[PDB]
RNA sequence: CCAACUUCUUAGAGGGACAAGUGGCGUUCAGCCACCCGAGAUUGAGCAAUAACAGGUCUGUGAUGCCCUUAGAUGUCCGGGGCUGCACGCGCGCUACACUGACUGGCUCAGCGUGUGCCUACCCUACGCCGGCAGGCGCGGGUAACCCGUUGAACCCCAUUCGUGAUGGGGAUCGGGGAUUGCAAUUAUUCCCCAUGAACGAGGAAUUCCCAGUAAGUGCGGGUCAUAAGCUUGCGUUGAUUAAG
């Protein structure tokens, strides 16, 4: 799924959260939390996951707020 | 838009004067308080109607509100 | 024969479901009818009728069900008699909006006012039961120009999705001697039962609050073993 | 309409084993539904059944665009007297059922 | 008269042999899923067929 | 006999079909049979969308009806003399069944 | 049983967030603004009141009143034409005016959805072999989380060629040939090839749409459809600027 710039976005979210989660799970948190200090304070989205989507298109115009052209006379 | 509606305000009032003492100052617990106690329709007014009463359990503590 | 698929057989009876309901509007107007409820088998399958006047289905050991059940046959090709009616008295005889909807259908037709004849309906439906109803009868009255009439009394919502079964909404119409009457009854019904003669799943604009217990001991302790 | 014979009474006596039939309005069909077999189109079961409701033999209602009718009484004491058959010989309009 | 030729332009492929499936029209209809309706028709029975809204 | 059997289940209304799966989850095993679960094939919602007006005039409406039909689907191994029993203990006008042919 | 599982895929029940926490502002009243933690501290839309309009629709409706017509019929059908006619004006929209690009070749990653018919007879097509191309041929699946389909979409990425030129930008105009749909392609249905290469160099007064996955660029799937999208309706992608008298 995805694109381009959509998928190495998703793969950079991917492997920074992977080690973080190994070490939860196979070294202390101490040194989890370590490597989470890092991680956040240095442009926080890579492994807190972007939110936003597509926010579909509407019924009078060719999207999501854009609008067809009004003539009055 | 946080301005609270009054049906909201208004089973507020009702619960907090007669179970004063069956409460706390905890929004979670109170949470569960007010499905136990009332038949809420639907999740989002029954946590809504625990936050005003939680408001007013830190509050009517204190000062005479209608209590 | 080939088999067609599902989302084409979805669509099949949910358009037969609404092309006998048309008929039987046009066949039994006069007896508050008021819908239908079908169940498919691979059997035979029953269709019933919900009509609150059940005798002017049946003639002389069921005439006009026999046919009722032929007619239904040879349009849409069942099997020699895999489907069949029943008559069923409905419940709440003028709570469902489409019976009284034809009442005042045939009512109007023997000439009376609008405004004699739909205190008489406005006044039967707010007695049997019903939390609030409002009825418009629309077109030529008093004049060259045609106007409405409406007839509020009682509670009634109007958005959300709750306006779909606290509420029904009947719309027919009244051939009278000049043009074509529009008749429109909404009826909004009570959550009383938790069960058959209205909705369930309460109305959420209130809070159902309950009383405390009677308190009792509250005082120097007490025990038993046992 | 012109009426042959031969087909009439095929729809007669289909008109007259049950009390019900279902033509369906769109004449530029060829084959008459029910009957499909003794090569009548829908024209024919139109105009035969038209001839019935003016002498009220017949009593028709419409769907969305089936054509239906129901058999008043007095048309079943007609279609004896067309088809020859005695006040024995009924359609299935009275009791075949329980 | 004269079969021969009387409804003789072929109604086929074309919408001028498509119709309404209610009471004959043959403009604006819908063919989707084999429905046969034009759309004036489809609105009245709309919760008859089962397409409710999104509320 | 010995038989593979799949039967199907789905309609228009999801929560009619909820308890049709989990009556036929516990009337086979009541009988302690074999099922595997009810697996979720994903829903299918056809949308299709109508200008809502009779004429040309508005300001250029449109409305948007969709039928959302659920599907689930089961398997059991049991033979089909009781094709009868998993048909008949219940009605349900809103819910369509089906049962694949047992031949395994 | 000649393996274990649900993390993504998918639904179902349920949990979740309320402006509760923290300070500041405020009759310490509703509330407002700052951060704490959090995926989320306003997700998008539908139903939408009373009372109206001489708004629109009698050319959807076997909804209908009235009036007209009713056989040298406005009823009905077949045949050809017509709404497409062009001294001109106006309205939505599509391309371009290039070098942030046009070519050529590499290289690559989506989601919504639809698919063979009771009548109605024509569906999506993978594969194989013929052709520079539309297409033709046999052979098979699919009534569908089964087949098309891990939907190898475009923009874009990268390597060459092209260089400020009315240029290889741009493709109107038009001749000739070639294929399918169909009862019939001419007034060109569409598609393909070769050739022809017009304005156009960023647009007057005026005017429209829009504030975050937003405008905008970019393809894709529905609807209509025998053949058909410069439209509309949806989806994805790349993603910003600022009266008790
Ligand atoms: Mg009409
Ligand atoms: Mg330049």
């Amino acid at each position: 799924g995805g694109g381009h710039v959509a998928q190495i976005y998703a793969i950079r979210q991917s492997i920074s959260k992977a080690l973080v989660a190994y070490y939860q799970k196979y070294v202390d948190e101490a040194s989890k939390k370590e490597i989470k200090d890092i991680l956040i304070q240095y442009d926080r989205t890579l492994l807190v996951a972007d939110p936003r989507r597509c926010e579909s298109k509407k019924f009078g115009g060719p999207g999501a707020r854009a609008r067809y052209q009004k003539s009055y006379r | 838009g946080r301005v609270r509606t009054k049906t909201v305000k208004k089973a507020a009032r009702v619960i907090i004067e007669k179970y004063y003492t069956r409460l706390g100052n905890d929004f979670h617990t109170n949470k569960r308080v007010c499905e136990e106690i009332a038949i809420i329709p639907s999740k989002k007014l029954r946590n809504k109607i625990a936050g005003y009463v939680t408001h007013l359990m830190k509050r009517i503590q204190r000062g005479p509100v209608r209590g | 024969a080939v088999q067609i698929s599902k989302k084409r057989k979805f669509v099949a009876d949910g358009i037969f479901k609404a092309e006998l309901n048309e008929f039987l509007t046009r066949e039994l107007a006069e007896d508050g009818y008021s819908g239908v409820e079908v169940r498919v088998t691979p059997t035979r399958t029953e269709i019933i009728i919900l009509a609150t006047r059940t005798q002017n289905v049946l003639g002389e050991k069921g005439r006009r069900i026999r046919e009722l059940t032929a007619v239904v046959q040879k349009r849409f090709g069942f099997p020699e008699g895999s489907v069949e009616l029943y008559a069923e008295k409905v419940a709440t005889r003028g709570l469902c909006a489409i019976a009284q909807a034809e009442s005042l259908r045939y009512k109007l037709l023997g000439g009376l006012a609008v405004r004699r004849a739909c205190y008489g309906v406005l006044r039967f439906i707010m007695e049997s039961g019903a939390k609030g109803c409002e009825v418009v009868v629309s077109g030529k009255l008093r004049g060259q120009r045609a106007k409405s009439m409406k007839f509020v009394d009682g509670l009634m919502i109007h958005s959300g999705d709750p306006v779909n079964y606290y509420v029904d909404t009947a719309v027919r119409h009244v051939l009278l001697r000049q043009g074509v009457l529009g008749i429109k009854v909404k009826i909004m019904l009570p959550w009383d039962p938790t069960g058959k003669i209205g909705p369930k799943k309460p109305l959420p604009d209130h809070v159902s609050i309950v009383e405390p217990k009677d308190e009792i001991l509250p005082t120097t302790p007490i025990s038993e073993q046992k | 309409m012109l009426m042959p014979k031969k087909n009439r009474i095929a729809i007669y006596e289909l008109l007259f084993k049950e009390g019900v039939m279902v033509a369906k309005k769109d004449v530029h069909m060829p084959k008459h539904p029910e009957l499909a077999d003794k090569n009548v189109p829908n024209l024919h079961v139109m105009k035969a059944m038209q001839s019935l409701k003016s002498r009220g033999y017949v009593k028709e209602q419409f769907a969305w665009r089936h054509f239906y009718w129901y058999l008043t009484n007095e048309g079943i004491q007609y279609l004896r007297d067309y088809l020859h058959l005695p006040p024995e010989i009924v359609p299935a309009t009275l009791r075949r059922s329980r | 008269g004269h079969q021969q030729l009387y409804w003789s332009h072929p109604r086929k492929f074309g919408q001028g042999s498509r119709s309404c499936r209610v009471c004959s029209n043959r403009h604006g209809l819908i063919r989707k899923y084999g429905l046969n309706m034009c759309r004036q028709c489809f609105r009245q029975y709309a919760k008859d067929i089962g397409f409710i809204k999104l509320d | 006999a010995i038989h593979r059997i799949r039967i199907t289940l789905t309609s228009r209304n999801v929560k009619s079909l909820e308890k049709v799966c989990a009556d036929l989850i516990r009337g086979a095993k009541e009988k302690n049979l074999k099922v595997k679960g009810p697996v979720r094939m994903p829903t299918k919602t056809l949308r299709i969308t109508t200008r809502k007006t009779p004429c040309g005039e508005g300001s250029k409406t449109w409305d948007r009806f969709q039928m959302r039909i659920h599907k689930r689907l089961i398997d059991l191994h049991s033979p089909s003399e009781i094709v009868k029993q998993i048909t008949s203990i219940s009605i349900e006008p809103g819910v369509e069944v089906e049962v694949t042919i047992a031949d395994a």
